[PDB]
């Protein structure tokens, strides 16, 4: 019940990651493609029996014990992409992940190396200094009385202004510096 | 550290090597002892009675 | 800062566990501060004790490298629970059942070898032999004791 | 059927095995409504003062404050002596410095004992 | 005379001196890996000369050249050792890192921080050739602590990664262990023996060795990853592939084998260090080797096949075979060099994926690293007349016949036909079947750095076995009469882990679903051991240190007990004295009671 | 160079290369290159720097310690004749380390020198090292970080009253 | 010795008739000169110690802890000059002042060759060291720390006084010379009991000891970074020059006395090893790590071999040396982010490589790592103890874990992982700053080559 966006997790979420969890653990327990698809192909079969079943609490008591028989028979080390958390790859970038600020700091004779990237770089920041008021009381005058309920950012409603906190967003570094 | 690394013989640490160069080649030759075991000459030292 | 922003003495009053709730940015019914025996906890909140590893990676956290949100009441242990430090991710595996398998293979295994200390494999072959009364000078011997005479016989 | 997870210390139990998710009644509900409000001001407030062009320093986190002055300055004025911290005080303080005193005085007393007798092996032994 | 000890101390400098160029610079190294490439190629060259020497005559030297500091009756001088090991150590390591240099000069190219990669290998290596260059053990633990903290750093290597840091700082704990034995060992030849130099040690043969033998056996387990100090070197492979390929599979993890090594004249009169560590290097290998049994991320794989490795020469060790032992140490370190260089040749070209499960189909995709891996795999399962027959078979040969434990030889039997499974399963599923990557193919390998140093490690890997033991002067008596059911018994037990587990590949293309057993989950979850251990203790330390040492005693129990008693006294005491009235008649009558106290209670008018 | 008698060396013997295979070593031919490009270069600079040591000769000297009366002979809290026999007791001390360290160097390069026999050849220096080592324990041992003659002086009391009663007792 | 106090002295008139902005680059000129003529007092030898007149001699154990002290004060003229450019002109040239008065009296306290008179500079030094830590630190518990700072000693010192005028009752004189022949042995007896702890126990509050050590990481947290330099790296050398020079009156009780002493050294090197573990301030877990390593001089100097004597002066160089480093990079992250937390700034080798490199250097020197003088004389207690005891190396060589477990730690919290999003402020490292490293470290990394200069008097 962890969400940026919403506060809890629909009965349908629910169902739709337990698939896709168990299909990925499925494909990790078969190495091969063919026996793989064959699987995969079973477990649809099991999770299209019980479709359309408008019980409510007998879709809960089915989602349990599918989570208990997915426990139950999950793989100790299952395959995790390189670029996922808890991979080989994870977060191996972020030592190169040098921020934006930093070039506010450098010295005028190594900021004469690049002229016109410092001229965009001028002219971003005029952008940004001038739109930050701007923006400022658009998420004023947008947010409700007693704070905003959820973390949803509005866009920009209007005609030449840009959607409030769009700094940090925008001007982050790539995945591969 | 130029000072330092040409200091004069610190603690004679150099010349109680050499004097124990000459000292072995002393009593080697005599055929004495290399150390006794008493580091004063039981001669001259007193015990109480006992 | 401020001086009634501070973390201060055990509320008993709910009007000072509302106070106290507000102050650490949390619901009245979620703050379960640490019992007053006299460990010097205070009022700071009973968080319920994981580690930051069972946090969300995907969510869009203010300090990724921990997993933690900016204003959020941190945990008494925090230093603990980093992900370079103690973990409590759910094992596949029950602990009990891990702890009891290893502790039996490493005693059995252990047993096994002192049995098999005890009942060594050889060969069948007599005591090598080596001439000179079994190498007496050369084994350190000094020369003026002679040696106790050992003879060797061919087979 | 299937061995259910026992809950450890050390090893949690599983969120999706949690049989209190599940529930859909009126008041976990509101909970999670505004358990999500106190997040999304929170973090408006820190987003808010994160992306000010004019700010250069430091976002000052009460919470961190908060958390070093409790782990340090306030231990001492939320402390009663009574039995069980007297207890663990006695235990931790002066338990392994009598156990550590008994076992370097026995081990001195037996290698000093085989010293003056003469059993124990000091052959080479001239740098100490 | 004039020669030997003028190159090896060449050899040195020549190694040292790039440390200084790249400590002095001001614009940007051209070409800085290549430099210090060519820089070892030559002090290889510059260290494969002594080693025909010491071929032709048996020279040996012992250079004490500078004259650090005399404390006392204790003398410690920079003393260079030069013997077998030495010389038989040095050239083979040095081919390794030219290799390795040449492999991470390909691999290691887009990264912005390869002249400091470059320094920090350099580094290793330098720290290295002081450890086994060493005379007295204070150089030796010098070497030691540098090549620990080089491992350190190289395995810390992209320090943006949690899991990197962890595994780095895990691996200087196992070997803050290993120097606890260490220094306990040192302690005892210090008060005992009066010396440092290995000379007086070998010289004045002490008989009740058993506490400094304990000590080196700790100082081995911390060092060469053997059983209850193991998982640092599995985790030590979430560092870059060429760290790897040198330091954790053929240079720094067979340091404590070789400190054993050199300590063999101590060692052959006990009998209980000897049971001790025999015992100790079985245990390593059949743990490891169901460790690698089924495990899928292949440098875990490899990492628990070198680990294994190290526990055999442990065994042949313990068996007073030492320079068998050695042997192994140079045809392992270059076969697991080699085998480590094609996995992570074919690790790039999958773009950084060192999943098993998501391979295949590249017997035909990348031919020469397949041949590479062909051949390695056979020389590490015991192929005879390649690299690994001339040290495997005569260790698993001289274990077979002599008087040992049964259960150890029985232990070590099942070890190697569990090498033979995994490196036939290694075979089967990395390349052979059918592809299962993405379907973006970018396989390449025609560069030529990756070429040229698999195909050096590829002819190692053929003769260099050969070569050694045909140039090594005996040392000790061959067993060659044994019956015929010893003699093939390694071959045989290498036949049939082959055949059992291709059986068992063959049984995974069946359509059948099993649920996960026991046995499998305990050699997968790597025997419970990093599951527990890391994880228990860790939390009792922290804990007592919060808990007991931190909030307990030192915030409120030792602040209680001295400070704020006598200040909460002195302030009781200042408020009872100071709360006086200010009436003049109860002062007067005070003076009266002190006048009636004086004259009768104290006898002040005496 | 050094003195020969009391930094003993054996007599050496080497063999006489005697071939037997005509395919030639490569051990002769790197002899011959380091003769001509290293050792004439080197031993050309080394003799202009001796020739240049030739024109100022200058002299350093051993310096020498009379004897002073030690502590024996010194009476009962009289700083000015105690003060010469503990630095003459420190002398000594520093003469004899260095004699100990003289006779560890002998043993350690016999034990280097003479091989895998080293256990035969060398029982000469193992037993004057056993007896050096004999004599420093019962000299210098156990005295403490805050040694002094007198300290030595008390303890070879102890020594020679322990001796005396040990031999009335098997008299 | 008075061709060093009288330059000592004049520094004075130097830092008040200046510049108005040019008394940094006199007195840091002037001091490092002073340093530079400190090096004459190498003339030792090898049974005579040197004697300059009838007041002051230096024998080998005071001349190191000599020139770390003249060599370390332009260091902290250098290091404390960005905290008081806001600062008045007088109450600038009033610091300068107080440090000089501070170095003056240190410099007057080793050279002593009465006792009574190697006490007085040994309390004055306390009235210099409470001004700056009550007057120019930064936050409001140094207030509180002004006061446990000061009554702890005075309660160890103002009894020992009084047992050292009995010596003068009692041997006629306290000259060190004339101690060291009139020497007589002390017999078993309550009497001479609360005399050995009239005359330890002042020396183990100032080392500190473990249980009275609860002063040190209040006065090093809150002082400013002259203060901390002042406490970790000679201040706390004190109790251990003061132990080697009375430990000579102290024989033979010492054997039996030392044992609780010495067990609670043992175990509070790891209590205080566990809580450098679980420390969330950088200026604590240096503090903690400077009462662990006085805790292990405390057990050398006790057990009382030469080894123990040699690791004990090596360890007091080294670490102190190796706190300074610390402590100025502490500061250096302190000025930079304004806060002492640790967790706070993160990730800082992206953003400063050389200072990495440099907190790289000070946890491998903080660890000992071979061939620096940390491990010599780390070293060398480990088996003066083990000579003492052979259980005693379990005891050592725990700790020796502990300590690679925080150190790394240190670095790893500050200098690795991912930065911080919300920290804008990070300038690059200035020229003084690295300076001031580089001139901290390089003298450590060179005495390795020549370690026979700080191996104490009996070399
Ligand atoms: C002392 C207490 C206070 C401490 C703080 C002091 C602050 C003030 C500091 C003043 C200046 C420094 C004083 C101490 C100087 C110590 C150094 C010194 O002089 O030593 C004397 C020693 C003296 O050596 P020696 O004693 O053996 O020689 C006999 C004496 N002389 C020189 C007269 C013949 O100097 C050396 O050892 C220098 C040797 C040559 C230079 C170095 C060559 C090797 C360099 C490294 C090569 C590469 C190695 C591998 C690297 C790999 C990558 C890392
Ligand atoms: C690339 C350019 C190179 C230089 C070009 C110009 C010079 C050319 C060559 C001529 C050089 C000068 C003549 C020869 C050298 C001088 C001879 C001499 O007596 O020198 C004095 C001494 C020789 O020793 P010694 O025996 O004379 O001094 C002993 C001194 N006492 C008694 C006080 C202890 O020093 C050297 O020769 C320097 C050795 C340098 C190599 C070692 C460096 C070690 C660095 C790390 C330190 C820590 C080590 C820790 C481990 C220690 C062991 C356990
Ligand atoms: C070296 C001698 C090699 C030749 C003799 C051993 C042959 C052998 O072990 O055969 C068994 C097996 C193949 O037999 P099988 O699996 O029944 O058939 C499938 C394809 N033939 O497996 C093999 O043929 C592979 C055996 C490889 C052994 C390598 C180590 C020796
Ligand atoms: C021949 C004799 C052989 C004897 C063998 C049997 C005895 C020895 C048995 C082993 C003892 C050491 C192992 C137990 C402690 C391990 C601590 C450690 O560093 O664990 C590693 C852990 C990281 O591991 P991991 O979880 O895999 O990280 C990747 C994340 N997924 O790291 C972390 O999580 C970071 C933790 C940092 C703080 C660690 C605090 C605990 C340290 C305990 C040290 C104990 C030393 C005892 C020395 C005694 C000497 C006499
Ligand atoms: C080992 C040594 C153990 C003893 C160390 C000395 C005593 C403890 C340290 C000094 C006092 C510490 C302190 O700050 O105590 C505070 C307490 C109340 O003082 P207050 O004026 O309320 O606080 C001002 C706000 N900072 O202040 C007090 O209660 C005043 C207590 C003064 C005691 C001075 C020492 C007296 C010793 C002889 C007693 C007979």
């Amino acid at each position: 019940a962890f969400l940026p966006s919403a506060a809890y997790l629909t009965h349908q979420q629910k169902v739709l990651q337990l698939y896709k969890r168990a299909l990925r653990h499925l494909e990790s327990r078969c190495v091969h493609r063919d026996k793989y698809r064959y699987f995969a192909c079973l477990l649809r079969a099991r999770f299209d029996e019980h479709k359309n079943e408008k019980d409510m609490v007998k879709a809960t008591q089915l989602l349990r014990e599918a989570e208990k028989e997915f426990w139950h028979g999950q793989h100790p080390q299952p395959y995790i992409f390189p670029e996922s958390p808890g991979g080989t790859s994870y977060e191996r970038y972020e030592c190169y992940k040098v921020p934006e600020w930093c070039l506010d700091d450098w010295h005028p004779s190594e900021k004469a190396m690049y002229p016109d990237y410092f001229a965009k770089r001028e002219q971003w920041k005029k952008l940004r200094r001038e739109s930050w008021e701007r923006e400022v009381k658009q998420l004023q005058e947008e947010t409700p009385v007693g704070g905003p309920r959820t973390e949803a950012l509005p866009p920009a409603r209007k005609q030449g202004d840009l959607p409030p906190l769009w700094w940090h967003i925008v001007t982050r570094p790539r995945e591969r510096p | 550290s130029t000072f330092v690394a040409y200091l004069p013989d610190y603690r004679m640490q150099e010349w109680a090597r050499r004097e124990a160069e000459r000292l072995v080649k002393y009593r080697e030759a005599h055929g004495l002892p290399l150390m006794e075991s008493n580091c004063f000459d039981p001669s001259k030292i007193q015990l109480p009675e006992d | 800062i401020t001086k009634d922003m501070l973390p201060g003495p055990y509320p008993k009053t709910p009007e000072e566990r509302a106070a106290a709730a507000k102050k650490y940015n949390m619901r009245v019914e979620d703050y379960e501060p640490y019992p007053d025996d006299g460990m010097g906890y205070g009022d700071y909140p009973k968080l319920p004790d994981r580690s930051q590893q069972e946090r969300d990676p995907w969510y869009d956290w203010d300090h990724p490298d921990l997993r933690l949100n900016w204003g959020e009441p941190m945990h008494w242990d925090l230093d603990m629970y980093i992900r370079n430090r103690v973990d409590t991710s759910p094992t596949p595996v029950n602990w009990n059942l891990m702890c009891k398998h290893l502790f039996g293979f490493v005693a059995f295994m252990l047993f096994m070898f002192w049995v098999g200390e005890t009942y060594p494999t050889y060969q069948p072959v007599g005591p090598k032999q080596y001439p000179y009364n079994n190498l007496y000078l050369e084994r350190g011997g000094d020369p003026n004791k002679e040696p106790e005479p050992v003879v060797h016989y061919e087979i | 059927s299937f061995p259910k997870y026992e809950p450890s210390r050390l090893a949690s139990l599983p969120t999706t095995l949690d049989p209190a998710e599940y529930d859909i009644s009126s008041e976990t509900r509101k909970a999670q409504a505004e358990r999500l409000a106190i997040r999304s001001r929170l973090k408006r407030e820190y987003q808010l003062q994160y992306n000010d062009p004019s700010r250069r320093g430091v976002v000052e986190d009460p919470a961190l404050i908060r958390w070093t002055c409790a782990r340090s300055a306030n231990v001492y004025p939320n402390f009663r002596p009574n039995t069980k911290t007297s207890l663990l005080g006695a235990l931790f303080g002066i338990g392994p410095l009598i156990f550590w005193y008994y076992v370097f005085k026995t081990d001195r007393d037996r290698k000093e004992k085989l010293i003056q007798e003469g059993k124990l092996d000091r052959t080479f032994n001239i740098s100490y | 005379m004039n020669l030997f000890s003028s190159l090896t101390l060449v050899t040195l400098i020549l190694l040292t001196m790039p440390i200084a160029a790249i400590n002095f610079n001001t614009h940007k190294f051209t070409n800085y890996p290549l430099y210090v490439k060519t820089t070892i190629s030559c002090a290889f060259i510059t260290s494969m000369i002594p080693t025909m020497m010491f071929i032709h005559t048996g020279q040996e030297m012992i250079i004490s050249n500078w004259h650090w500091l005399t404390i006392q009756t204790l003398k410690l001088s920079l003393s260079f050792k030069m013997d077998f090991f030495s010389m038989m150590f040095v050239p083979v390591a040095l081919f390794v890192t030219w290799s390795i240099m040449e492999f991470s000069m390909w691999y290691m190219h887009s990264d912005p921080n390869i002249n400091q990669f470059f320094k920090y290998l350099l580094l290793f290596l330098i720290t290295m050739l002081i450890l086994v260059t060493a005379n007295n053990l204070f150089q030796l633990f010098i070497g030691w602590e540098g090549v620990g903290i080089m491992s350190f750093l190289l395995i810390g290597w992209w320090y943006g990664r949690t899991d990197a840091n962890t595994a780095a700082l895990q691996a200087i704990l196992y070997n803050r262990i290993g120097d606890i034995g260490f220094i306990l060992a040192m302690a005892w030849f210090l008060i005992n023996l009066n010396t440092w130099d290995l000379q007086q040690i070998f010289m004045l043969n002490p008989n009740d060795s058993n506490l400094p033998l304990m000590g080196l056996i700790l100082a081995a387990t911390g060092k060469s990853a053997q059983f209850g100090l193991h998982p640092w070197l599995p985790s030590a492979m979430e560092g870059p592939t060429p760290v790897s390929a040198l330091l954790h599979s053929s240079t720094m993890v067979v340091a404590g084998i070789f400190l054993l090594i050199r300590f063999y004249p101590l060692t052959e009169n006990n009998k209980f260090g000897q049971s001790i560590m025999l015992c100790l290097g079985a245990m390593t290998t059949l743990f490891t080797a169901m460790c690698a049994l089924t495990q899928n991320d292949i440098k875990k794989i490899i990492a628990f096949s070198t680990s294994s490795q190290l526990g055999l020469m442990m065994v042949t060790i313990g068996i007073n075979q030492p320079h068998l032992a050695f042997l192994h140490i140079c045809t392992h370190a270059f076969f697991k060099a080699m085998l480590f260089m094609c996995s992570g040749s074919i690790i790039h070209s999958l773009n950084d994926e060192q999943d098993i499960r998501k391979m295949g189909g590249l017997f035909k995709a990348m031919p020469f690293t397949t041949t590479a891996l062909i051949i390695g795999s056979l020389a590490l399962t015991g192929m005879p007349f390649l690299t690994g027959f001339y040290s495997k078979d005569l260790i698993i040969e001289s274990a077979n016949t002599s008087y040992t434990n049964a259960w150890a030889l029985l232990m070590t039997l099942v070890a190697t036909s569990f090498t033979a499974i995994y490196s036939t399963r290694i075979i089967f599923f990395a390349l052979l079947g059918q592809p299962r990557f993405p379907t973006l193919i970018n396989i390449n390998e025609n560069n030529p750095f990756l070429i040229n140093s698999i195909k050096r490690l590829l002819i190692g890997s053929l003769f260099a076995g050969f070569i050694i033991s045909n140039n090594i002067p005996p040392m000790t008596i061959p067993q060659m009469t044994m019956p015929h059911y010893l003699k093939m018994t390694a071959l045989t037990v290498t036949i049939l882990g082959f055949i059992l587990a291709l059986e068992i590949s063959n049984t995974t293309h069946y359509l059948k679903f099993n649920y996960p057993s026991n046995t499998f989950k305990f050699s997968n979850l790597l025997g419970y051991y990093p599951t527990i251990m890391h994880r228990l203790t860790p939390y009792m330390n922290l804990t007592m240190s919060q808990k007991s040492a931190s909030s307990l005693l030192d915030l409120i129990w030792l602040e209680t007990i001295l400070p704020k008693t006598i200040s909460l006294a002195q302030m009781k005491m200042s408020t009872t004295i100071t709360s006086q009235k200010g009436l003049i008649k109860l002062y007067f009558l005070s003076f009266l009671i002190t006048i009636l106290i004086s004259t009768t209670l104290l006898n002040f008018h005496e | 160079s050094w003195d020969k008698d009391v930094y003993p060396e054996p007599p050496r013997r080497t063999p006489a290369p005697s071939p037997q295979t005509s395919l030639p070593n490569p051990i002769t031919y790197l002899t011959k290159a380091f003769d001509l490009l290293v050792d004439r270069p080197v031993t050309l600079v080394r003799e202009f720097i001796e020739r240049q040591h030739a024109k100022n000769k200058y002299y350093y000297y051993h310096r020498e310690f009379r004897r002073v009366p030690d502590i024996t002979e010194c009476h009962e809290k009289d700083v000015l004749c105690m003060f010469e026999a503990e630095m003459q007791w420190k002398r000594d001390y520093k003469v004899d380390q260095e004699i100990v360290n003289i006779i560890q160097e002998r043993l350690k390069a016999c034990q280097q020198r003479e091989g895998e026999s080293h256990r035969q050849n060398c029982a000469k220096e193992l037993q004057q090292f056993t007896q050096v080592v004999k004599a420093y324990q019962d000299r210098y041992h156990d005295l403490g970080a805050h040694y002094s003659a007198r300290k030595c002086l008390a303890k070879q009391k102890q020594r020679m009253l322990a001796e005396r009663k040990a031999t009335k007792e098997a008299a | 010795m008075l061709k060093y106090i009288i330059p000592t002295m004049m520094l004075m008139p130097l830092t008040w008739l200046s510049k108005n902005s040019m008394i940094w680059i006199n007195t840091t000129l002037h001091s490092l000169l002073i340093s530079l003529t400190s090096l004459l007092l190498l003339n030792q030898f090898g049974d005579n110690s040197l004697n300059f007149s009838l007041t002051f001699f230096s024998d080998s154990l005071s001349t190191p802890l000599l020139i770390l002290t003249m060599w370390l004060l332009p260091l902290m003229l250098m290091a404390s000059q960005h905290h008081l450019s806001k600062e008045n002109l007088a109450r600038k040239k009033l610091f300068i002042s107080m440090l000089i008065l501070l170095q003056l009296f240190l410099i007057m306290t080793f050279t002593a060759t009465e006792l009574i008179f190697f006490y007085i500079m040994f309390e004055a030094t306390l009235v210099p060291t409470l001004i700056i830590i009550t007057r120019w630190g930064n936050q409001t518990e140094r207030l509180n720390a002004g006061l446990y700072f000061l009554f702890y000693t005075l309660a160890g010192s103002l009894p020992l006084l009084v047992a050292l005028i009995y010596i003068q009752n009692t041997m006629g004189s306290l000259n060190f010379l004339i101690l060291q022949y009139w020497v007589q042995p002390m017999p078993n007896s309550w009497s001479n009991t609360f005399m050995w702890l009239a005359c330890m126990m002042a020396f183990m509050v100032k080392m500190p000891l473990y249980g009275l050590h609860l002063w040190l990481p209040k006065a090093h947290v809150e002082a400013p970074i002259a203060g901390s330099m002042v406490l970790a790296a000679i201040l706390l050398k004190l109790g251990g020059y003061g132990m080697m020079r009375i430990t000579l009156l102290l024989n033979p009780i010492t054997d039996f006395m030392a044992y609780p002493f010495i067990m609670l050294s043992l175990w509070g090197m790891i209590m205080t090893s566990s809580i450098c573990l679980r420390q969330t301030d950088l200026k604590s877990l240096i503090a903690y790590s400077s009462v662990s390593h006085m805790a292990l001089v405390i057990v050398a100097i006790l057990i009382q071999t030469p080894w123990s004597y040699m690791g004990a002066t090596a360890l007091m160089i080294a670490h102190g040396l190796t706190s300074s480093m610390l402590f100025c990079l502490a500061n250096s992250n302190y000025e930079r982010v304004h806060s002492r937390t640790m967790i706070l700034a993160r990730g800082l080798q992206t953003l400063l490589p050389l200072m990495a490199a440099w907190w790289l250097l000070a946890s491998l020197t903080n660890l000992a790592l071979p061939p620096s003088i940390n491990l010599i004389g780390e070293l060398f207690v480990v088996m003066s103890t083990f000579s003492w005891s052979n259980i005693t190396i379990i005891l050592m060589g725990l700790n020796m874990v502990i300590t690679a477990l925080y150190s790394l730690y240190m670095l790893i919290t500050t200098q690795r992982g991912k930065h911080t999003h919300h920290i804008n402020n990070i300038l690059p490292s200035f020229t003084r700053e690295n300076a001031l490293m580089s001139l901290h470290m390089l003298p450590l990394l060179l005495l390795s080559l020549n370690p026979k200069i700080i191996l104490g008097p009996l070399y």
